[PDB]
């Protein structure tokens, strides 16, 4: 349920994060279209996060995937592509997406 | 990480981009495409991923193209990618 | 520079690690054969972790300027690890596996 | 993450395995192959589409080898990657289990 | 070619298809999937890793929907790529065969 | 420009037809979505051909504006007709001619 | 079983041949390394044909699929070297040229 | 096709080649990298993403080696798949060209 990753706060690693996410999401049944959408969203969160170290927490529940990023052009993208987004203020991003 | 192939013929530039446009690579793309902006055709058939940073360098170079009178076309865009341009409402503005 | 991960000690989640590792090794510049070797070795470490746990498993990838250092913590495989990698050490009290493969 | 396709005609069984064979997926593979080995039939198992393999797969394969020999049958593994044949070699299982490409 | 993975749990059969469903391989799928259908199981078929399909796959599938209804079962299709639902729609076949 | 293929009238070889078609279509500029649509349509024509007989002849005419495919010796016709920009049929064996204008 | 293709003596169509061969190669059951060698050899023969018909074309290629061996025939100095070393048997005859090679399983 | 990405910093210029290098694409590669040989600065060519290469690809590579040597520069190739190195070795080019 609890997945954790820590990357240096540098751009290079968003791909790595996307990669792990693609993995977690692939095990769900999240269709390829969905997993691509998820990469967009999580990469947006991580990109704003770097812009040090970056902490990413995947919570894999029954029907819900929860991504948590911690230490403006994009935020629209997150909200539209995802089902629920929150913020806290240091910055922390919250993300959740339902099943189709 | 990213591959940008420029061919300049007839004061007309054809760029083929293949790879990922994320936060890591978008500065490289901006720095490559800015000497061309300041008539462009860009092929994204082999772009595998893009987020707000790619659109950001694109909007900057589109602004540069309108300011210097040139052209800007985006072509062979994946249906999923072109749909992304719709959700950001840019299909009407930049092809 | 280092990467850190924590995963439930369940078999399902070993692939996730394989993917991260594969990404890192490709970014660093290892041969195809070498990156496949890393997948075998680190997956073997994690396999022993899951089996000898039941739990949860911690992994730290250290990407050094010229070598990858893998650290797994919470027997054909141990031969496989020791064979495919350049240096492996083990300590227990719970076990921690450290393995490094040189970039060339 | 694994696809085990058994086609059985007249005591000759052809399994095509596609995907990854590790600690998560190996139980699935054993469940598929063990009733077949216990048949004394002739297994032909195609490893053309295996994307990954470690000792856990090797274990289910040596177990299937013993199970087939125990019940008076045959076992052949076919269309293996250069790298997979190297994996079977490293462990000295190339010696025990018939293997080809 | 094609890979057909049948897993039967809780008197419910789940087939995973991977590969091409064309003129060549569809007889294989008919042979595999018709004895499961003509014994009134509830079938779930995953087309997550099907890379190609043309009308021969659709034909084999409607035939198995027929036998499922005649012998008292269900038929569900799941995790379909964007293109496959598009083919089931344009063929006017989504009207009856389940999709998810 | 004209590419021509001849294969045994066997189902096994319809994939090969698709593979060459994907190549020919890729060089031209067809989108990925368009090229998959092309494979479904060309593959339906060839399926009817194999189930007709043998050998199957396919001729790709690669033009400036259009790709024209001609294959020779009810569900499927709709697919060809819906996915292509123009579909034509003739008898006496069978010949399917189809064109898609790349836009 | 035989496969036949005819392409304009143009460089762009050389790729098409490798592609088709690749399918024909994998279906009959060659190694990855064998199929990659096959692409090198067939593509070199086709390059030779295009560069010949350059001066004045059409190129015919026929794949013969047998149980043990694949027989490739292309008709209209390094490259012939690659052809000769990467294949099991190579024959050449004029006339332009018709190059024949076989590779065994 | 082919994608050739040239980056020139302080005359330490790196080409990234991705795709197929055949009779069709080797002229394009030569056209792109010949002005690079003329300044004859230290160039490194990365064939990490090369999917196919033939004698025509070897031909543009030897043409660029000669042209780089004439203007006083260097030529490095890296990194090549074990299979690409074998392709260079069989042609008796492994000894002459850097890798």
């Amino acid at each position: 349920d609890y997945i954790e990753m820590k990357v240096p706060a540098q751009p290079e690693y968003v791909g790595i994060i996307r990669l792990t996410l693609s993995g977690v999401a692939s095990r769900m049944g999240y269709t390829y279209d969905e997993i691509e959408d998820l990469k967009i969203a999580v990469s947006e969160a991580c990109t704003n996060a770097v812009q040090g170290e970056v902490s990413i927490r995947f919570g894999v529940f029954e029907d819900r995937l929860e991504v948590i990023v911690a230490d403006g052009l994009g935020l629209y993208l997150m909200e539209t592509l995802m089902d629920e987004v929150r913020v806290q203020n240091g910055v922390t991003v919250a993300m959740t997406k339902y099943l189709n | 990480n990213i591959n940008v192939d420029v061919k300049q013929n007839e004061n007309d530039i054809q760029v083929n981009i293949a790879g990922e446009i994320d936060v890591y690579s978008a500065p490289v793309l901006r720095e490559k495409l800015v000497p061309l902006a300041e008539d462009l055709r860009i092929c994204l058939k082999d772009v595998s991923y893009m987020d707000s940073t790619g659109l950001g360098v694109f909007v900057g170079t589109f602004k540069m193209v309108k300011k210097q009178g040139g052209s800007l076309k985006l072509e062979n865009l994946s249906e999923r990618l072109i749909r992304l341009f719709d959700i950001t409402g840019l299909k009407d503005i930049i092809d």
